[PDB]
C-alpha cells in the first residue's frame, strides 16, 4: 500500500524564467456554499500563500492578478516582481464581494496584451482559478485560443467542482496537446496541494526551441546611513544596492535596474533555480523482510524500524524508506523533510 | 400590513370587534377574526354572539390563530367545544405559555411541526449579525441622592433621563449615519423622550406618534439616510408596523415582569435585508450605572444570552464628548433635568 | 490592436493617463513644460501602462445573460432609474433595435423616463417574455403598437436571415418525411408556439451576435595517534583549558571583538528643508529620467542623433544641479548643503560616471 | 526558551596535520575539543535544560558523536555523561583511522553534515510540537590549504542555506585556518543571519566562543558580530574562473558564463544558441 | 412563474418546436453553444424526431432527464384497437404492452448520452411509476441502476449527482485497470483470448 | 509570585558570598536570571579582567535596551558583580566567588558540595514511591485546601501555614480556607505553590540553627539533580540532615523508608525549577488527567477529572450533584461572585484557565489558537485565541463587584518644560509604558521605566 510517483521523466528541462498571470474568478458563482466561508474567501486566502510561495520558489519572475467581475477583467496588480503589491492588492480585494457573471474571454485577451512585453528567454503562462461552470464572452473564444497558441502561451486552469468543456479544449490546445493541465478539485486540501504543485516551473516534453544567453549583473550592498537616497523610489532609504554598471542605487530587491535596465539577482535565485532543475531519485521503501540493515536513521538517528515478528504488526511493513544511490536507510520523516525542503541528500552528499 | 399584499381579498373576511360591525353569517369565503371578538368580556355588542352561532353553524374546517397565549386558554376551549370545527393551527410566539394547561392547547389542536429558531432566522440574512450591548452611562451625584431619597418605582425615569445616556444616543446616530445604518430607540417616556427629540433635533418617533407621521418617519429613515434614527415608545409595540432592525436601542426595563422582554425581542428586531455593517442589528440598552435598574439590566443581559443573540457591553465610547450638541453634559444639568423629572 | 507606435501617436490616451495619475502629469510636465522631452520617447519609456490601460479601457462586457435578463431578470424596480440604467439600457438596444428606435423617436416629445418605461412594461414585457396579453393592459400603443408591428415581421426577416443549409448529420428537415411520401395519423390549441420560437429566436440571435466576430601518510597517523595518545593519555583538564590563559590575549580577543561589534553597531537601521527636500526629489527624479533614456541608448544603436541630443541634455543637467548645489551651499548654508550632497551623491556620481562614458566612447568613435 | 545547539565539528586528519603544519605543531586539535566540550556544557547550564548534538567529519563519511545511537542494544553529572560520553565516541573515531581511510581524500563532508544536522533538527522539533524549540545549529572548521576554494559542493551549501531560512536556523560557523575568507560560508552565515568567525589556529577559542557564539538561540536584540563586508559580487564564471559582475548566464542551464561565450553550447548544458541572439549579445 | 428567468441566468434554452427546420436551426446552436461556453438546454419530445436519429456526444449531453414516462393513450382509441388485437393475438395484456413501449422510449432517448467510454454522463429519470420498471429497460442500463438509487429525493438526486461529476472530472487514468476493460493493441486480445479458446 | 529571586537578593552581599561558595548553587541562580544577563555573564566568566561598560552596552542595539536596563539592575540589585568607579568609569566584575565556583562548575572544579550525590543501584522505580511523593502532595493540598477529611498531619507543616497564614482558615478553629494566600495557592500551580510554600519555610524556619548557606545549598542539592546514594547518609549538614528531613516530610523530598539512606531524589525538587512538564493505591492513567470545559456558552464540560482539582473548580462554580464523567456545574457571573465573596480577583484565573483544565482542553485551546500569529498580519482578525469574549465578561463581572479603579506607579513631577514631557510621553506611547498623562499638569502616576531610559540617555 503506497501512493508514489514511479519516475520523473522530464529531468531534464523546465522553465526556469517565468511569467504567469495568475486570474482569480470574483463573480456572483464564487458566493456559494461549499468551502468553508465561502469559495471566495478560501479562494483568496490560498491565493496569498500562493503568491509568497511562488515568488520564493522562483524569485526571478514576475506575476499580475486579475479578477473577473461583471464580465470584465480588472487588472489588481500590473505585472510585477516585487510580491508585497500584489499580496497587497489581493488584501484590499478579499474585502470586496464579487457580481457578475465570469468573462473568461475578456480575461483571456487582457492577459495575452499583458504579457506583450515578456521577452522571449522568459516564459508565459496564465492560471485561471475557474470557478463558475458558465462563461459569458463578447467574442468569438476559439479565435482567441488560436492566437494564444500562436503567441506560445501556455495555461494551466483549476477548475471548482466540475468539468467545463471549453477550459478543457483550452488546457489541451495551448499546451502544445499534452492534457494534463485542466486538474480540477475535490477537497480543501486538494486544493492546496493544488496550489502548491502549480507553483513549480512547467516541463511535459519541450519543443526544441530557441535558448539565449541573457545580459545580468550582481549588486553590492551599500554602506552608509544617513545618505539615504534612492532611484528606484526616490525616497530617502538609508542603504540599498548598486548597479555594477548602471551605477545608481535600487531599494532591495531581485529588480529590474531602473536605470539600464539590466535583470539584478544575487545568486541565491540561482540556487534556488538548480534545485528546481535536477531533483533527486525518489526514495525507494526498502522490503519488509529483506532490508537487513542498521536500526536506526542515517541523517537523524530515529528508532522507528521495526518491532520483529508480532503477528500483524510486523507483518505490515519496515519504516526503512531508503534512496538509491546512497543506499542509505531514512525514516519517513527525514525522507519526507528531504525530498520537501531540502534537496542535498545527505548520505549521497557524503562519500 | 400582509393579507393585501398576500393573495387574501378582504371581501370575505369580514373584521368583527363588537365594535366593528361586519358581515356575518353571509361571508362567501373565510373569514378573520379575534379571539376578544370570539370570546371575551369585550362583547360590547351581539354581533360577536351572532358570529359565533354563525361559526356553530357552519363546520369550520381549519381555524388560524395569531399569538393565543396572551388569552387564556379557557375561552379558547369553550369556543372549541361550541363550534365543533375539523382541524385548526397554532402560529405560537413562545415556547412556554400561560395555556400550557391539563389540556393542552396541542392535542387541542395537533403536534409540533417547526420551532421559531431564531438563532437561524436572525443570522441567515433576514436579521443577520445581531449585536447586543448594555451601555452603562456614568453616575452622576444627583441620581443616588434621589435613590438615597426614596425606594419607590418612580426611580424609572429618574435614572432613564441621564443626558450622557442621550450623549451615547447621538454618538451612535452619528456613527450609524456614517455607516448608512438605520437606528431604533425603544423610550416610552414622554418628557425626557421629548427633550432628547428637541436636543437632536431631527425627525423622530416618539410617545403616540402619529400614524401617519409615524409612517413619514419610517419611510426616511428606512430609505434616506438624513434620518435613521427612530424612539419606539410603549404606545405601538403590539399596535404598529415593525420596521427593521439594524440598531435597537432600549432605556425603559420595567415591561411589566416578564415575558414582554421576549415579544419585544421577537418584534422589534424585524428583518433587515443589509449586511453592509459587520452587525446587522444592534442592540443596545443605555442603563444608568449605579442606578436601581442594574438588576434589572443585568436580568435583560441574562435573558439575552439565555436567547443567544451576540451581546457585548460598549461602555468606553471612542469619542464619547467628542460628539455634537454636550447640552445638559455637567452634573449640574443632569440634576437639573432630575428635577424636572421629578415632576413627572 | 496595441502598437508601439499606435500607443506612441495615442495622442488623446496619453493625455487621459496624464489625467490618470498626478505623479505621472507631474514627471512629464516637469520633463516637458520645463523645455525638457519630447512627449514621444518618455511614453517610449512607460508603454506598457498605455498597453494596459488601453486595454482595461475598451472591453466590451458580454450581451448573453445581462442582454436576455434587461427583459427576464428585470421585473421589481418601478421606480425611477434602476440598477444598471444606462448599462441595461444599452444592454437592451444592442439587444432590441426596436426599443432604441422607439426611444429615439420618442425623445423630442413624450419622455421615455418615467411614462415612456412605464407603458413600455406592458407592450414590451407583454410582447416579449410571457404569454400573449392580448386582453387586459393592451397599453402597447401609438409608438409600442407600431413597433410592435414593425417587430413582427423584423423578427421575421432576421430569422429569414438565419437559416443556412445545416449540415447531413443534423438535417432534420431532410431527414422527417423528405424521404417518403407516406400517410401516418398524427397525435399528441393555439398560442404559446410562438413563446417558444421566441425563446428560440433570443437564443440564436444572442449565439449569432457571437459568431459575427465582432606530513602526510606517515607522519600523519604519526601525529594522529600522538593526539590520540594525548586524550587517552587521561588529560582532558578542563580546567587547564585556556579559561583565558594570558590575561593579555584576552584583553586582545576582547579587543577585536568589541571593535567589530562597534563597526557592525555602526548600522542604525529626516532632512531639514523640507520644501528644499522635495524640490531635491524631483531634481533627483528627473535626472533619473534622463539618464535612464541615455543608458537605454548610449546602449541602443543607429540614432546617433537622438544620443547626441540627450548628451547635451544631460550635460546641461548636469550642470544644472552644479549650479543647485551652488545655490544650496550659498543659501541653505554648510550642514543642510552637506545633507543635500550626501542625499544627491550616488545619482550625481551615476550621471557623472555616464558622461565620462559616453565621453569615452565618443572619443573611440572619433578617434 | 530552549534551543538545540546542534556542533558539527569537522575533523580532516589531513587538515589536523595541516593545523599541526600550520604555524608550529604547538598543539594539536586538542585544543580546539576542549574548548568546544567547555563551550558545549556552557550552553547546556545557560538554559533550562535544553539538549545538544554534535556530528563530524572525517575522511572517509560522517557519524554523530553525542545522541550515542542505540549501542549497547561531575557538575550536575549530566555534564559529566555528555561530555565523557562524547570523548569516548571521539577516541572511538580515531581509532577509525588507517591508510584506507588516508585514500579518499577527494571529498570533504562537510556538506553532509550540515544536511544531515538539519535533517536531526527537523526531527527534534517535529517531534516535540510542545515548547518549540529555538533550535539553530554551529559549525568549526580547520581551516587547511592544498584547495584554495573547493566548489564541488556549492549547491549543497546553498540548499542548506534555503532549508535554515525556511526552518528559521540561524547557523553559525568558524573557521579556524589561514586567511582564506571561506566564500560560500561567508554567504551562508550572512545569508541564514548567522555569524563569522576567522580565528587564527592556536588561542584558546573558548573566549571567543563564549562571546560571539552564544548569542543566536533566540535573542536577536543584539548586534551580531561578523567580520568586515559580505559582498554578494557571487560565483565566478563557470568556465572562466573569474568572478563576474556583469555576469552572463545562460538559460535552463543556469550556469554564470563570463564575457566569454563559446558560441554555442554553453559549457554546462548541451544548448546551442541563437546565432542572432549570440548577434544581439555582440552588438555592444 | 419566475423559474425559467433562472436557468436563463445560468444556461440558455432551445426550446423544441414542430417545423423541423427550425428545429434543426435550433438544435445546431445548442451544439454551438455546449462546446463554447455558454451551457445550453434543449427541451423536445420523447415520441419527437429529436430523440429519433441525433446523437449527444460527450460535450452535447451530460444529465439528460425523463420527465414523465412517454405513453400514448392521451389521444384516441387507436391503440385501444391495435391492443385488442395484440391481447387476441397474442398473449400479451394491455399495460403489458404500454409498459414496454414506454420503457423502449425511455431507453432509446437515454442511450443517447453516450458515444465512447471516455463519455460519461448522468440518466435520470422522473416518475413514481418508474420504480417498479427497474427490470423492463436493457441490461447494460439496469446493472448501473443499483437498489439504493431508487425514489432517490430530488435533493438526494443533486447531492449523488454532484458527487458524480467531481469524480469523473478527475484523471482517473490507472491505465493498468484499462487493460482490462480495453483490450489493448493486438495483444491483450490475442494473449487473452486465444488462451480463452478453451 | 513573590518572586524568590527578590528574596535572593532581599539577603545581604556577605551571606550572598556565602552562598556562592556551593557551586552547585551558583549554577541553580544562574538558570534564573533574564536572558540577557545570562549572556553577559557567561561573557565575563572567563577572560580574567574587568570590562569597561560601554562595550556592554554597545552589544546590545536597540528595541531591547529595556532589557539591558533590566540585567543591570537585577544584577546590581543581587551584587553578583561589583561596578568599579576605578578612573570614573565603570569596571564590571563580578564577585570573584561566583566567578570561581561557576567556572569551577563548567570545567570539573572541587564542588563537593554539588557532587554530593552518590552513584548505586537506584531501585528507585519511576512509579516507585512517585505515586506515594504524589500522595503526599495531594493529601497536603486537599488538607489546607480542606477536603471532607484532611488526613494532613504535617504538624510542622500546620504549623507553617497557620503562623505563615498560609490560606484564610481559622486554625484557631482548625479551618484551612482560602484567603488572598489562600487564593494565590489556588492559582499558584506547581512552581507558584512549591514556591510559596518553600518561602513559608524558610519565613518559620529562620529564627533558630539556621545555617541558611547550608539551608540553601540543601535546597538546591535538592533541586540540582538525583544525588541518589549517600545523600541522606552523607551528604548534609547535621541541621542540613534536619531540614532535609523535615523537607521530605514535607513531599519534597522521596527519601525512602528505613530512616538512614541515601537522599530520595523525588520529581518535586525537580519541579521546583524545571518549568516543565507537570505530572506526577497503584493506578494512575497517562494522559491529561486535568478535566474541565471552558467555552463561549460560558459553562463546563467535564469529561476527565480530578477530585481536588474539580474542587478547585467548584472553588468558583456551583456543584449539585458530580457524575461519572462530569460533574453538576455551570460558570455564570454569579459562579465568579462565591470567588468574588472571597474577592479573589479575575486574574490568576485567566492564567489558569489559559494552562489548566487543558489536558481536557487540548483541542478547544488549539482551535482557538489557529497559529494565528503569523497569520495575524495577513488576515487581521485573530481567532479567538485566548477566548476575549469570555474574557470580557470576566472583567464585567469584576468591575460589577469592583466600583474602584486603581493604579501603579509613583506621583512625577519637575517636568519644566512641555518639550521634554512630549518627548517623554512619545517614548512611553513607542513603549506602551504611560498610563495616563497631561502636560497641564506635567504629573503622572505610572512605571519608572522611561525616566530611567531619558536619565540613562542624559547621563551616559
Ligand atoms: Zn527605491
Ligand atoms: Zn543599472
Ligand atoms: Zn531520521
Ligand atoms: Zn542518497
Amino acid at each position: 500500500k503506497k501512493r508514489t510517483a514511479k519516475k520523473n521523466i522530464t529531468p531534464y528541462q523546465r522553465g526556469i524564467i517565468r511569467s504567469l498571470i495568475l486570474t482569480l474568478d470574483c463573480s456572483e458563482a464564487m458566493l456559494e456554499k461549499d468551502l468553508r466561508p465561502n469559495r471566495h474567501a478560501m479562494i483568496i486566502q490560498y491565493a496569498i500563500d500562493f503568491v509568497h510561495e511562488f515568488f520564493d520558489q522562483n524569485p526571478i519572475s514576475q506575476m499580475g492578478i486579475i479578477i473577473m467581475r461583471n464580465g470584465l477583467a480588472q487588472l489588481v496588480s500590473q505585472v510585477s516582481g516585487n510580491p508585497q503589491d500584489h499580496i497587497d492588492a489581493l488584501k484590499s480585494i478579499r474585502k470586496q464581494e464579487p457580481k457578475g457573471n465570469p468573462s473568461l474571454q475578456n480575461a483571456l485577451e487582457m492577459a495575452r496584451g499583458l504579457l506583450l512585453p515578456v521577452p522571449a528567454h522568459c516564459t508565459r503562462e496564465v492560471l485561471i482559478v475557474f470557478g463558475s461552470l458558465s462563461t459569458t464572452d463578447p467574442g468569438d473564444i476559439h479565435q482567441t485560443i488560436d492566437s494564444l497558441v500562436s503567441e506560445k502561451i501556455r495555461v494551466k486552469v483549476l477548475g471548482l467542482s466540475a468539468q467545463v468543456a471549453i477550459c478543457k479544449e483550452l488546457c489541451k490546445a495551448t499546451n502544445y496537446g499534452d492534457e494534463s493541465f485542466y486538474k480540477i478539485l475535490l477537497d480543501e486540501t486538494h486544493l492546496k496541494e493544488l496550489f502548491n504543485e502549480a507553483v513549480t516551473p512547467l516541463p511535459v516534453n519541450k519543443i526544441n526551441k530557441g535558448f539565449t544567453l541573457v545580459k545580468m549583473g550582481f549588486p553590492t550592498r551599500i554602506f552608509e546611513d544617513t545618505p539615504t537616497f534612492c532611484s528606484c523610489h526616490s525616497k530617502l532609504v538609508y542603504g540599498g544596492y548598486f548597479c555594477p554598471n548602471c551605477h545608481s542605487k535600487v531599494c532591495s530587491l531581485p529588480t529590474v535596474c531602473p536605470c539600464c535596465d539590466l535583470m539584478l539577482i544575487l545568486s541565491t535565485h540561482l540556487a534556488r533555480s538548480y534545485h528546481h532543475l535536477m531533483p533527486l531519485k525518489t526514495f525507494a521503501e526498502v522490503p519488509t523482510t529483506e532490508k537487513f540493515r542498521s536500526e536506526d536513521c542515517f541523517s537523524c538517528q530515529s528508532r522507528f524500524p521495526i518491532l520483529k515478528n508480532h503477528k500483524n504488526g510486523k507483518l505490515l511493513t519496515s519504516s526503512r524508506y531508503r534512496c538509491e544511490d546512497c543506499k542509505q536507510e531514512f525514516c519517513v520523516d527525514c525522507d519526507v523533510f528531504i525530498h520537501e525542503i531540502l534537496h542535498n541528500c545527505p548520505g549521497c552528499e557524503s562519500k | 400590513q400582509f393579507l393585501q399584499w398576500c393573495t387574501l381579498q378582504p371581501e370575505n373576511c369580514a373584521v368583527f370587534t363588537s365594535d366593528n360591525k361586519e358581515m356575518f353569517q353571509t361571508e362567501s369565503g373565510l373569514v378573520v377574526s379575534t379571539y376578544s371578538m370570539v370570546a371575551n368580556t369585550r362583547n360590547r355588542s351581539h354581533d360577536s354572539q351572532k358570529v359565533m352561532d354563525f361559526l356553530t353553524g357552519r363546520e369550520w374546517g381549519f381555524i388560524i390563530l395569531d399569538e393565543v397565549h396572551v388569552v387564556p386558554a379557557a375561552m379558547f376551549r369553550r369556543v372549541v367545544s361550541t363550534i365543533a370545527a375539523h382541524a385548526k393551527l397554532g402560529l405560537t410566539a413562545t415556547l412556554v405559555r400561560e395555556d400550557d394547561k391539563i389540556g393542552d392547547l396541542n392535542f387541542l389542536i395537533g403536534p409540533k411541526l417547526y420551532e421559531a429558531n431564531w438563532m437561524e432566522l436572525s443570522q441567515k440574512g433576514h436579521i443577520a449579525n445581531v449585536q447586543c450591548a448594555e451601555v452603562w452611562c456614568p453616575m452622576t451625584a444627583e441620581f443616588y441622592q434621589e435613590y438615597l431619597r426614596e425606594t419607590a418605582r418612580k426611580r424609572m425615569l429618574l435614572y432613564i433621563m441621564n443626558p450622557t445616556k442621550f450623549q451615547a444616543c447621538q454618538f451612535l446616530i452619528q456613527y450609524h449615519e456614517r455607516r448608512g445604518d438605520k437606528i431604533i430607540v425603544f423610550s416610552d417616556n414622554v418628557y425626557a423622550l421629548q427633550e432628547y427629540a428637541l436636543k437632536m433635533g431631527k425627525p423622530f418617533i416618539y410617545g403616540s406618534t402619529p400614524q401617519q407621521e409615524r409612517m413619514n418617519i419610517l419611510q426616511n429613515f428606512q430609505y434616506n439616510d438624513q434620518i435613521n434614527t427612530i424612539f419606539l415608545s410603549k404606545v405601538g409595540d403590539t399596535s404598529i408596523d415593525l420596521p427593521e432592525a439594524t440598531c435597537l436601542i432600549q432605556i425603559s426595563s420595567h415591561y411589566g415582569s416578564r415575558r414582554q422582554e421576549a415579544q419585544r425581542l421577537g418584534r422589534i428586531l424585524r428583518a433587515k435585508r443589509r449586511n453592509d455593517e459587520g452587525f446587522n442589528a444592534f442592540f443596545y440598552s443605555l442603563v444608568s450605572k449605579d442606578t436601581q435598574e442594574m438588576y434589572y439590566s443585568t436580568k435583560r443581559q441574562a435573558f439575552l444570552v439565555d436567547q443567544g443573540y451576540a451581546f457585548k457591553v460598549i461602555t468606553h465610547l471612542h469619542g464619547m464628548e467628542n460628539i455634537p450638541n454636550l447640552a445638559y453634559a455637567s452634573p449640574r444639568e443632569r440634576r437639573e433635568l432630575l428635577q424636572e423629572v421629578l415632576l413627572k | 490592436s496595441l502598437s508601439k507606435e499606435k500607443l506612441l501617436t495615442n495622442l488623446k490616451l496619453q493625455q487621459s493617463l496624464l489625467k490618470g495619475n498626478k505623479v505621472l502629469m507631474k514627471v512629464f510636465q516637469e520633463t516637458v513644460i520645463n523645455a525638457g522631452l519630447p512627449p514621444s520617447e518618455f511614453w517610449s519609456t512607460r508603454i506598457p501602462l498605455l498597453r494596459a490601460f488601453a486595454l482595461s479601457t475598451s472591453q466590451k462586457v458580454g450581451p448573453y445573460n445581462v442582454l436576455s435578463t434587461i427583459k427576464p431578470v428585470a421585473s421589481s424596480e418601478n421606480k425611477v432609474n434602476v440598477n444598471l440604467s444606462r448599462e441595461k439600457i444599452l444592454n437592451i438596444f444592442e439587444n432590441y433595435p426596436i426599443v432604441k428606435k422607439a426611444y429615439t423617436d420618442n425623445v423630442p416629445k413624450n419622455f421615455k423616463e418615467p411614462e415612456f418605461w412605464a407603458r413600455f412594461f406592458s407592450s414590451k414585457l407583454f410582447r416579449k417574455l410571457r404569454g400573449e396579453k392580448i386582453m387586459q393592459n393592451d397599453r402597447g400603443d401609438v409608438i409600442i403598437d407600431r413597433y410592435l408591428t414593425l417587430d413582427q415581421e423584423f423578427d421575421r426577416k432576421d430569422d429569414d436571415m438565419l437559416l443556412h443549409p445545416v449540415k447531413k448529420i443534423i438535417d432534420l428537415d431532410g431527414n422527417i418525411q423528405d424521404d417518403p411520401v407516406v400517410r401516418g395519423n398524427r397525435p399528441d390549441s393555439d398560442g404559446t408556439v410562438d413563446i417558444l420560437k421566441g425563446m428560440n429566436r433570443l437564443s440564436e440571435k444572442m449565439i449569432m451576435a457571437l459568431k459575427n466576430e465582432y606530513s602526510n601518510q606517515q607522519m600523519l597517523q604519526q601525529l594522529s595517534l600522538v593526539m590520540d595518545n594525548l586524550i587517552n593519555k587521561l588529560d582532558l583538564n578542563q580546567v587547564v583549558p585556556n579559561n583565558e590563559v594570558s590575561n593579555k590575549i584576552n584583553k586582545r580577543v576582547i579587543t577585536a571583538i568589541k571593535i567589530n561589534a562597534k563597526q557592525a553597531k555602526h548600522n542604525n537601521v529626516e532632512v531639514k528643508s523640507t520644501l528644499p527636500i522635495d524640490l531635491l526629489e524631483s531634481c533627483r527624479m528627473l535626472h533619473t529620467t534622463c539618464c535612464e533614456f541615455l543608458k537605454h541608448f548610449y546602449i541602443h544603436q543607429k540614432q546617433a542623433s537622438t544620443v547626441k541630443k540627450l548628451y547635451n541634455h544631460l550635460k546641461d543637467c548636469i550642470e544644472k544641479l552644479n549650479e543647485l548645489f551652488q545655490d544650496v551651499l550659498n543659501g541653505d548654508g554648510e550642514s543642510m548643503s552637506n545633507t543635500c550632497t550626501a542625499y544627491l551623491k550616488p545619482v550625481l556620481n551615476s550621471i557623472t560616471l555616464a558622461t565620462h562614458k559616453y565621453d569615452e566612447y565618443f572619443n573611440e568613435y572619433n578617434n | 526558551s530552549p534551543s538545540l545547539l546542534t556542533v558539527i565539528i569537522e575533523i580532516a586528519p589531513k587538515l589536523w596535520t595541516t593545523f599541526d603544519e600550520e604555524g608550529n605543531e604547538k598543539g594539536s586539535i586538542i585544543k580546539v575539543l576542549e574548548a568546544l566540550i567547555v563551550f558545549l556544557n556552557a550552553h547546556l547550564a545557560f538554559n533550562s535544560a535544553n539538549k545538544v548534538a554534535v556530528i563530524a567529519a572525517y575522511s572517509q563519511g560522517i557519524k554523530y558523536l553525542y545522541p550515542e545511537s542505540t549501542s549497547a542494544l561531575d557538575m550536575y553529572r549530566r555534564f559529566r555523561n555528555v561530555d565523557e560520553t562524547l570523548v569516548e565516541e571521539i577516541y572511538k573515531l580515531f581509532e577509525l583511522e588507517k591508510k584506507q581511510i588516508e585514500q579518499n581524500s577527494q571529498r570533504s563532508t562537510l556538506a553532509g553534515a550540515m544536511s544531515a544536522g538539519l535533517t536531526y533538527v527537523n526531527r527534534i522539533s517535529k517531534e516535540s510540537v510542545t515548547t518549540s524549540l529555538k533550535s539553530r545549529l554551529l559549525v568549526l572548521t580547520c581551516g587547511s590549504g592544498s584547495s584554495k576554494d573547493e566548489i564541488f559542493q556549492y549547491i549543497p551549501i546553498m540548499n542548506c542555506i534555503f532549508s535554515a531560512t525556511k526552518m528559521k536556523c540561524p547557523i553559525d560557523v568558524v573557521k579556524i585556518g589561514g586567511s582564506k575568507e571561506s566564500t560560500f560560508l561567508q554567504q551562508t552565515t550572512d545569508a541564514t543571519n548567522g555569524v563569522y568567525l576567522h580565528v587564527e589556529s592556536t588561542e584558546g577559542l573558548i573566549q571567543y566562543l563564549a562571546t560571539a557564539m552564544f548569542i543566536d538561540p533566540s535573542l536577536r536584540p543584539i548586534i551580531v558580530k561578523p567580520n568586515h563586508g559580505s559582498v554578494d559580487f557571487r560565483t565566478s564564471c563557470y568556465l572562466t574562473g573569474r568572478v563576474v559582475a556583469v555576469g552572463f548566464i545562460c538559460s535552463v542551464c543556469l550556469c554564470v558564463l563570463s564575457i566569454i561565450p563559446p558560441g554555442n553550447k554553453c559549457p554546462a548544458c548541451d544548448s546551442q544558441f541563437d546565432e542572432h541572439v549570440i548577434a544581439k549579445l555582440k552588438r555592444k | 412563474m419566475g423559474i425559467l428567468d433562472e436557468v436563463w441566468k445560468h444556461k440558455l434554452i432551445l426550446v423544441e418546436t414542430p417545423d423541423a427546420q427550425e428545429t434543426s436551426l435550433a438544435l445546431e446552436t445548442y451544439r454551438k453553444a455546449c462546446s463554447n461556453g455558454r451551457g445550453a438546454i434543449l427541451l423536445s419530445v420523447a415520441r419527437g424526431k429529436v430523440s429519433e436519429g441525433i446523437d449527444f456526444d460527450h460535450q452535447y449531453g451530460r444529465t439528460v432527464l425523463m420527465i414523465g414516462i412517454p405513453f400514448q393513450y392521451t389521444e384516441s382509441r387507436i391503440l385501444k384497437a391495435r391492443l385488442e388485437f395484440m391481447r387476441e393475438n397474442y398473449r400479451i395484456r394491455e399495460n403489458d404492452f404500454l409498459s414496454f413501449d414506454a420503457m423502449r422510449h425511455a431507453a432509446q432517448c437515454l442511450g443517447r448520452v453516450l458515444r465512447g467510454k471516455d463519455d460519461y454522463g448522468v440518466m435520470v429519470l422522473a416518475d413514481r411509476r418508474f420504480s417498479r420498471k427497474r427490470s423492463q429497460l436493457p441490461k447494460w442500463i439496469a446493472q448501473g441502476l443499483s437498489d439504493a438509487d431508487l425514489n432517490l429525493s430530488t435533493d438526494m438526486a443533486i447531492s449523488n449527482t454532484k458527487q458524480f461529476l467531481r469524480t469523473m472530472a478527475q484523471p482517473t487514468d490507472p491505465k493498468d485497470q484499462e487493460g482490462v476493460s480495453v483490450w489493448s493493441y493486438e495483444d491483450l486480445i490475442k494473449h487473452q483470448n486465444s488462451r480463452k479458446d478453451q | 509570585k513573590h518572586s524568590v529571586t527578590q528574596y535572593l537578593e532581599e539577603i545581604p552581599q556577605q551571606v550572598q558570598n556565602r552562598l556562592y561558595t556551593s557551586p552547585a548553587t551558583c549554577l541553580a541562580i544562574y538558570r534564573i536570571l533574564p536572558p540577557l544577563a545570562k549572556f553577559f555573564i557567561m561573557a565575563m566568566v572567563f577572560n580574567e579582567n574587568e570590562v569597561p561598560l560601554l562595550d556592554l552596552d554597545k552589544w546590545v542595539n536597540s528595541n531591547g535596551k529595556l532589557q539591558f536596563q533590566n540585567a543591570i539592575k537585577s544584577m546590581k540589585s543581587l551584587h553578583l558583580l561589583i561596578p568599579n568607579k576605578s578612573s570614573g568609569t565603570l569596571m564590571i566584575n563580578l564577585n570573584p566567588t561566583f566567578k570561581i565556583s561557576l567556572r569551577n562548575a563548567l570545567t570539573g572544579g572541587e564542588v563537593q558540595n554539588s557532587f554530593g550525590v552518590v552513584v548505586e543501584e537506584n531501585v528507585v522505580s519511576l512509579d516507585l514511591l512517585d505515586e506515594y511523593s504524589a500522595n503526599k502532595w495531594e493529601t497536603i493540598l486537599h488538607f489546607m485546601v480542606g477536603t471532607p477529611l484532611a488526613k494532613i498531619p504535617s504538624e510542622k507543616v500546620l504549623n507553617l501555614l497557620k503562623h505563615s497564614k498560609l490560606m484564610e482558615e481559622v486554625n484557631s478553629t482548625g479551618e484551612f480556607k482560602i484567603t488572598n494566600e489562600g487564593f494565590q495557592f489556588l492559582l499558584q500551580e506547581i512552581n507558584s505553590q512549591l514556591w510559596t510554600l518553600l518561602l513559608q519555610y524558610l519565613k518559620m524556619i529562620e529564627t533558630s540553627k539556621m545555617d541558611l548557606v547550608d539551608v540553601l545549598h540543601f535546597i538546591f542539592m535538592l533541586g540540582a539533580l538525583e544525588v541518589g546514594k549517600a545523600y541522606k547518609i552523607d551528604a548534609l549538614s547535621e541541621t542540613q540532615r534536619i531540614m532535609l528531613q523535615d523537607m521530605r516530610d514535607y513531599g519534597l523530598v522521596f527519601q525512602k523508608h528505613s530512616n538512614d539512606s541515601i537522599f530520595y531524589p523525588t520529581k518535586l525538587a525537580l519541579m521546583l525549577t524545571s518549568d516543565t512538564k507537570t505530572i506526577r493505591g497503584l493506578k494512575n492513567q497517562d494522559i491529561p488527567d486535568g478535566s474541565l470545559i471552558v467555552e463561549t456558552n460560558f459553562k463546563i464540560y467535564s469529561y476527565s477529572n480530578s477530585p481536588l482539582q474539580i474542587a478547585v473548580l467548584s472553588l468558583f462554580v456551583h456543584l449539585k450533584a458530580r457524575f461519572v464523567n462530569m460533574v453538576l456545574g455551570q460558570i455564570t457571573r454569579e459562579s465568579i461572585r462565591r470567588a468574588l465573596t472571597n474577592g479573589i480577583t479575575a486574574d490568576q484565573i485567566i492564567a489558569y484557565l489559559e494552562t489548566h483544565a487543558h489536558p481536557q482542553m487540548r483541542r478547544l485551546a488549539e482551535e482557538k489558537l489557529e497559529k494565528k500569529l503569523e497569520l495575524d498580519p495577513n488576515c487581521k482578525e485573530p481567532l479567538q485565541v485566548l477566548p476575549p469574549t469570555v474574557v470580557d465578561q470576566i472583567r464585567l463581572w469584576q468591575l460589577e463587584l469592583d466600583r474602584v479603579i486603581t493604579y501603579e506607579g509613583s506621583l512625577y513631577s519637575d517636568f519644566e518644560t512641555s518639550q521634554e514631557y512630549n518627548l517623554l510621553s512619545k517614548y512611553a506611547q513607542d513603549i506602551g509604558v504611560l498610563l495616563w498623562k497631561d502636560d497641564k499638569k506635567k504629573k503622572f502616576f505610572i512605571s519608572k521605566e522611561g525616566n530611567s531610559q531619558v536619565l540613562d540617555f542624559a547621563k551616559r
